[PDB]
């Protein structure tokens, strides 16, 4: 048992309980390419450092451990810093242009920022000038219209921010 | 020949928080969920769908501790089980 490997810290499927898996519910998984072959590609986008909005220090932690989970899982992880809302589209619509993805399985988009309920903060929001990446456009922009080569293909995005100001508690009588 | 496709299919978003919900992050060591999210990605890739990945990673904020919150799962378009199969 060593985290020598490429998994790293990642718990390893042995090939037993691999084809347990695979035989039990065969025709409902995502099927996965050969990993010889395969190109795997991943995009994490955190903002840490905003002209307006408190740093979010801590966040190279965020970055180095979703960077090494995502290679240990088998992504080539591209790894972009401080965007404004406008600079996160352009690097979504060249990371959904990328040739890897015709010959990967899947995909993670990880983003990482301040966020309000609208959406995720870009580097140059304040609430004179909102600076916000809805959502929806991140899905429009990898879907099977604008990102053909992931069509039938799990696309997974992860988005660490805060929603709102509210602290998402209720009191109850004990 | 032209074949139809669905525009939008086989996506999972997972967020931090529920909406309007503040998401927490410490100083030093990074951000709660994020570093959940690893853990229970490291501990139950190798037997867990991510689907029930992420359920697990609900379950364990589930009691709060001054410093609540729930990660929750969008717009999920997968029509099947999504097993990352480390190692493979
Ligand atoms: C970093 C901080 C000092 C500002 C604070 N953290 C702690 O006070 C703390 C103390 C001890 C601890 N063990 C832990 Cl875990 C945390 C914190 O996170 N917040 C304060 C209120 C809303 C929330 C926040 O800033 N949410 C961002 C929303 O946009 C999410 C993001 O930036 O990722």
């Amino acid at each position: 048992p060593t985290s020598s490997g490429s998994e790293g810290n990642v718990k390893l499927c042995s090939l037993e309980e691999a084809q347990r898996i695979w035989k039990q519910k065969s025709a409902e998984i995502y099927p996965i390419m050969d990993k010889s072959s395969r190109t795997r590609l991943a995009l994490i986008i955190c903002n840490e450092e905003f002209d307006s909005i408190p740093r979010r220090t801590g966040a190279e932690v965020d970055i180095t451990g979703m960077t090494m989970l995502l290679q240990n899982l088998g992504y080539s992880v591209d790894v972009k810093k401080n965007l404004t809302a406008s600079d996160m589209t352009t690097e979504l619509e060249a990371f959904a242009h990328r040739p890897e993805h015709k010959t990967s399985d899947s995909t993670f988009l990880v983003f990482m920022s301040h966020g309000i309920r609208e959406g995720i903060c870009g580097k140059k929001h304040s609430e004179q000038v909102p600076d916000i990446l809805q959502l929806n456009a991140i899905f429009n922009m990898l879907n099977t219209k604008n990102c053909p080569s992931l069509k039938d293909k799990p696309k997974v995005i992860i988005i660490q921010a805060c929603r709102g100001d509210s602290p998402g508690v209720v009191w109850f009588k004990d | 020949a032209i074949k139809k496709a669905h525009i939008e299919k086989d996506f999972i978003a997972f967020c931090s928080s529920t909406p309007d919900n503040v998401s927490w992050r410490h100083p030093t060591m990074g951000s709660v969920f994020i570093g959940r999210l690893i853990e229970h990605m490291q501990e139950y890739a190798c037997s867990c769908d991510v689907e029930e990945i992420f359920r697990k990673v609900r379950f364990s904020f589930e009691q709060p501790d001054g410093r609540a919150q729930m990660p929750t799962t969008e717009r999920v378009t997968l029509t099947r089980c999504f097993y990352l199969f480390p190692g493979h």
